[PDB]
RNA sequence: UGGAGAGUUUGAUCCUGGCUCAGGGUGAACGCUGGCGGCGUGCCUAAGACAUGCAAGUCGUGCGGGCCGCGGGGUUUUACUCCGUGGUCAGCGGCGGACGGGUGAGUAACGCGUGGGUGACCUACCCGGAAGAGGGGGACAACCCGGGGAAACUCGGGCUAAUCCCCCAUGUGGACCCGCCCCUUGGGGUGUGUCCAAAGGGCUUUGCCCGCUUCCGGAUGGGCCCGCGUCCCAUCAGCUAGUUGGUGGGGUAAUGGCCCACCAAGGCGACGACGGGUAGCCGGUCUGAGAGGAUGGCCGGCCACAGGGGCACUGAGACACGGGCCCCACUCCUACGGGAGGCAGCAGUUAGGAAUCUUCCGCAAUGGGCGCAAGCCUGACGGAGCGACGCCGCUUGGAGGAAGAAGCCCUUCGGGGUGUAAACUCCUGAACCCGGGACGAAACCCCCGACGAGGGGACUGACGGUACCGGGGUAAUAGCGCCGGCCAACUCCGUGCCAGCAGCCGCGGUAAUACGGAGGGCGCGAGCGUUACCCGGAUUCACUGGGCGUAAAGGGCGUGUAGGCGGCCUGGGGCGUCCCAUGUGA
């Protein structure tokens, strides 16, 4: 099914990953559907995280399916939060 | 092929390289031989351009 | 690496004083006020009307030579700076004035190029406090060029700093000279600093 | 020397022997009432075209026929029955067929 | 869009088929200057109306049979054997360029 | 926002015109030499042949057995079945193995690029909506027994489980025939007839969860078709029998001459058919002022292939690298009594070659599959390893230091040069030594709240004690090309058309700035050269942007086919052409 995670990017021991939404049965770096923001596991910017919540939760009414690793962030990130 | 230098140890069965490039002088015959590889030896004795020639270092002094 | 050896040789292939000496090459000469002329056993020989060539290459050898960095580094700013639009020419030397050895031997903290690489490379020199041990550093508007603790000693930076008293800096500089500390406030138009190098011919020279 | 996942193609014989042997049964069973609605008996044909009509459809259940085919199968069936009882015949159980 | 394009009929001894011969102008992507073209369609005529000289139109269908995915859109001014005169000229002239 | 020219035809001139150089580029190679790090990149040749290992498995929340355990049911001799938990190894069933990895052979074609069509179609897992999950039978492995073999193993006889198979029922719905309605290429709907479904397993069970079943949508991934674009030779000019159209069938998810019958005789080509040759195409890449020219290697999209061919099975999807059958060739095992194998997967071996690497570490991270979840596999991937192959950063030091030693060069023997260069004196001091030491990791999971939201807690690092931090701390690799003109850099000697240099023009005949060495100089620097190839200069295929009286070039002359081109006014159309708007051009 379709998922969202994480596509390497930046260099050698220096990830800058790419979150999008693309088909499962494709490489991480390969062609994805659409780029919903990016993230830095190092923390060296202020910018190291973002996210186009109106975009994503998109997918998911249409059943995406994210990483137990992109849940973390996604979770982690104000998008999961029901709210009333 | 030509031989480049002063004095080669070229015989009848050498194995040896082509380079590529003419002589002029020397009608048909448009590729020179590198130097210092399989059984061309480099100049003996050579100071100046070594990079051809095939020629290593020499020791200065002692 | 970088060039090692004769050099009050160049000061006098050029034909023009060009201080890469601390004392010497700002003395009574760049061993030249001796001996004016090239080096060579064809020194005292007449020259032959140098062509726009050789012009071309010698106003540029100059220029490189002055700066003391190789013929690598050296075109890559050419490029860069050619690159942009405005006039390039002026834009150059821009680039070149950025290096961090320069601002080193500018504000005082060494006489010579070639000595303000060895403080840069071993670490003896600063940057909005950080340890910045490459000479290649590219500096920008407000940075703080000062020494660090480990260093804010040494019987010859004491030296160099005291005789920086008498003298001025840069339109584009400012040392605080009893704190160690100086900064780069603007990049210095063909103006801010008069040289015997004719950029001009220097643009002529890589158009090929 | 090997994987064990040969399994697959040791299983995908039983699905082919099996599916084979449904699929020789609807050819050979489809043939009756096509033979019959060709001469004349209706009513003995109007139940073995109901029949095929099962087997196609149930076919439907497996990995056999799908999609389109049991439909494209009966699209030529019960319109061709249709066609031959047409000369003669008449007609004597609709049982499967909304004349 | 189902492609649409503006042709004549050279061709009808085909059970059911006419042969659409289209022309298209366009500059040259070098020398700029404007050119023709030409390539003959296979259209689907069922009810066998249109004749040679038909100056017609035809729309992009789907599979009709192996070098037929064309079907006859309208007439657009039937007897004109004059472009079916340069056309037949030309093949007839193809007698005349044989290397032999 | 972008454009340089020079050398060579003559005694000299102008022109034409070719050859040559300076420039940038490369998956490179070769010579001489070679210290560090970082980030890239590395079989272009034999799509030749390959030992060994590894590269896809997973679920006991589908079933029965295996022994092993294991706390331990209960009693007529080595434990017992009873239990549960397991641990499981194989067997049955489920999912994946059609993704991911490699290669460029083939293909000049709807393969690709770009724009569209499908009222001619499929799409498992995922999401949403509606309805269901009623009963009744059966088989094969496992297992026991039997045969053959060296093996591969194989067959044979008889039991047994289910989410395995079968039948009936139920039909919310779906399927097809006909009529009808709307739309209108088989789209939606209607009526009537007939056909069609299911699966249980685990529980902090009596309520949830993990699944099952049919349908209508969503999403994603496709298939098929169409317009335009897609190299060289016309010294390949005519091609075609399923060939072109038809009818009717077979076929598929479905169109199609796809396949098969029969009917007709068509279909294609100088707008280059057919044929031979070369080639995987694009994003891009290189060069260029531009237009163009060249290119398709790493990365990304598409295609194709998986020892050479053919084929079908299973399946949602393959005609399937690590699945099967057959033929071929090749190779390997063998007690020869017979069987095995497919590196263009990761490394490595071998051959070929001017030439291209570790038979490394790790699943920590990211991605993938299986699962309720722990957890499991993962030569994808993250890293480390080798190669100045490339770009980049870095070092072999810095200040002072003589009217300026020695040595070696020239020299008119007065002197000039190497040269602040060294020495020498101070200064710092990369490497190394010691301690410290990571960011990369947070989730899944666990508790609270209902496993929702939320909050809290915990786990895990391959790279490796590595980057980096402190301090201690030593002056510590320099090589290559050129110095006749183009083109930057000159003298001595040796040599004497010899030995030799050479991109072009040309150098050497006893005074050679052109050979060979030296001194000195110019140019670069862990590089410097060489060879080869692409663009540039070449405006030298000239669209931008050239020529044909004598420099290469007007057909020997007409007639004329197709073709290109076409006079003054006015109207319709608005193809070309032009503006705007919008989509696409990741
Ligand atoms: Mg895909
Ligand atoms: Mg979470
Ligand atoms: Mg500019
Ligand atoms: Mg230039
Ligand atoms: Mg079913
Ligand atoms: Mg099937
Ligand atoms: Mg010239
Ligand atoms: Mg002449
Ligand atoms: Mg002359
Ligand atoms: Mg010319
Ligand atoms: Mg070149
Ligand atoms: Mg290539
Ligand atoms: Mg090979
Ligand atoms: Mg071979
Ligand atoms: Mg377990
Ligand atoms: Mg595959
Ligand atoms: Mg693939
Ligand atoms: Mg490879
Ligand atoms: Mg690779
Ligand atoms: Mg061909
Ligand atoms: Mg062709
Ligand atoms: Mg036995
Ligand atoms: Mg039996
Ligand atoms: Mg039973
Ligand atoms: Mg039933
Ligand atoms: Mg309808
Ligand atoms: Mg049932
Ligand atoms: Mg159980
Ligand atoms: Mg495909
Ligand atoms: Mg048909
Ligand atoms: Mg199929
Ligand atoms: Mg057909
Ligand atoms: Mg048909
Ligand atoms: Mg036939
Ligand atoms: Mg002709
Ligand atoms: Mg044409
Ligand atoms: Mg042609
Ligand atoms: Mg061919
Ligand atoms: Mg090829
Ligand atoms: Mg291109
Ligand atoms: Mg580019
Ligand atoms: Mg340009
Ligand atoms: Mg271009
Ligand atoms: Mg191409
Ligand atoms: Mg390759
Ligand atoms: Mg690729
Ligand atoms: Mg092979
Ligand atoms: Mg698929
Ligand atoms: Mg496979
Ligand atoms: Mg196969
Ligand atoms: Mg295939
Ligand atoms: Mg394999
Ligand atoms: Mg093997
Ligand atoms: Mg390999
Ligand atoms: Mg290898
Ligand atoms: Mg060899
Ligand atoms: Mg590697
Ligand atoms: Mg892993
Ligand atoms: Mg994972
Ligand atoms: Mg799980
Ligand atoms: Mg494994
Ligand atoms: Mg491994
Ligand atoms: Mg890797
Ligand atoms: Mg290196
Ligand atoms: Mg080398
Ligand atoms: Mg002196
Ligand atoms: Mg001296
Ligand atoms: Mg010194
Ligand atoms: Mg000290
Ligand atoms: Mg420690
Ligand atoms: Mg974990
Ligand atoms: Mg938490
Ligand atoms: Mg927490
Ligand atoms: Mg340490
Ligand atoms: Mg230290
Ligand atoms: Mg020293
Ligand atoms: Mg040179
Ligand atoms: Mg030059
Ligand atoms: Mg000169
Ligand atoms: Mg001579
Ligand atoms: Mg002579
Ligand atoms: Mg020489
Ligand atoms: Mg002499
Ligand atoms: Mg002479
Ligand atoms: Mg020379
Ligand atoms: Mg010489
Ligand atoms: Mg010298
Ligand atoms: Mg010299
Ligand atoms: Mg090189
Ligand atoms: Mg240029
Ligand atoms: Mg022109
Ligand atoms: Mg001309
Ligand atoms: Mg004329
Ligand atoms: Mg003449
Ligand atoms: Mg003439
Ligand atoms: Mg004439
Ligand atoms: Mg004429
Ligand atoms: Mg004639
Ligand atoms: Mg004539
Ligand atoms: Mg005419
Ligand atoms: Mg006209
Ligand atoms: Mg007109
Ligand atoms: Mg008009
Ligand atoms: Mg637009
Ligand atoms: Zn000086």
């Amino acid at each position: 099914m379709v998922k969202i995670r994480l596509a390497r990017f930046g260099s050698k021991h220096n990830p800058h990953y790419r979150i999008v939404v693309t088909d499962a049965r494709r490489k991480r770096d390969g062609k994805y559907i659409e780029k919903i923001g990016y993230y830095d596991p190092r923390k060296t910017t202020p910018d190291w995280l973002k996210v186009d919540v109106e975009r994503a939760r998109y997918w998911l009414s249409v059943g995406a399916q994210p990483t137990d690793t992109a849940r973390r962030l996604l979770r982690q990130a104000g998008v999961f939060r029901q709210e009333a | 092929a030509y031989i480049p230098g002063e004095g080669h140890n070229l015989q009848e069965h050498s194995v040896v390289l082509i380079r590529g490039g003419r002589v002029k002088d020397l009608p048909g015959v448009r590729y020179h031989i590198v130097r210092g590889v399989y059984d061309a030896a480099g100049v003996k004795d050579r100071k100046k351009s070594r990079s051809k020639y095939g020629t290593k270092k020499p020791k200065e002094a002692a | 690496g970088r060039y090692i050896g004769p050099v009050c040789r160049l000061c006098r292939r050029e034909g023009v004083k060009l201080y890469l000496k601390g004392e010497r090459c700002y003395s009574p000469k760049c061993a030249m006020e001796r001996r004016p002329y090239p080096p060579g056993q064809h020194g005292q020989k007449r020259a032959r009307r140098p062509s726009d060539y050789a012009v071309r290459l010698r106003e540029k050898q100059k220029l490189r030579r002055i700066y003391g960095i190789s013929e690598r580094q050296f075109r890559n700013l050419f490029e860069e700076a050619s690159k942009k639009k405005g006039v390039t020419g002026s834009v150059f030397l821009g680039l070149l004035e950025s290096r961090l050895d320069n601002v080193v031997y500018r504000l005082g903290f060494a006489v010579s190029r070639r000595q303000a690489r060895q403080l840069v490379r071993h670490g003896h020199i600063t940057v909005n406090g950080r340890r910045v041990d490459l000479p290649s550093y590219r500096v920008r508007p407000g940075d703080e060029i000062a020494v660090a603790e480990k260093s804010r000693n040494l019987e010859l930076i004491r030296q160099n700093l005291e005789a920086m008293k008498g003298r001025k800096v840069g339109p584009w500089l400012s040392l605080d000279v009893e704190g160690m500390k100086g900064k780069f406030l603007r990049l210095p138009d063909r103006e801010d600093l008069a040289l015997p190098v004719n950029e001009q011919l220097v643009i002529e020279f890589y158009s090929r | 020397r090997n994987l064990s996942a040969l399994k697959r193609h040791r299983q995908s014989l039983k699905r082919r022997l099996r599916n084979k042997a449904k699929k020789s049964a609807i050819k050979t069973l489809s043939k009756k009432a096509i033979q019959l609605a060709q001469e004349g008996k209706a009513e003995e044909a109007l139940k073995i075209m109901r029949k095929a009509e099962s087997l196609i459809d149930k076919a439907a259940k497996g990995s056999t026929l799908h999609k389109n085919a049991a439909a494209r199968r009966k699209s030529r069936l019960m319109r061709k029955v249709r066609q031959l009882l047409e000369a003669a015949g008449a007609p004597l159980i609709g049982g499967g067929l909304s004349a | 869009p189902k492609k649409v394009l503006t042709g004549v009929v050279v061709s009808d001894k085909m059970q059911k088929t006419v042969t659409v011969l289209v022309e298209r102008q366009f500059p040259h992507p070098l020398y700029g200057k404007v050119i023709k073209r030409s390539k003959k369609y296979l259209a689907h005529d069922p009810e066998e109306k249109y004749k040679l000289g038909d100056v017609v139109e035809i729309i992009e269908s789907r599979p009709i049979s192996k070098r037929k995915r064309f079907r006859v859109l309208r007439l657009v001014e039937s007897g004109r054997m004059d472009l079916v005169e340069k056309y037949l000229i030309r093949r007839q002239n193809y007698e005349s360029l044989s290397k032999r």
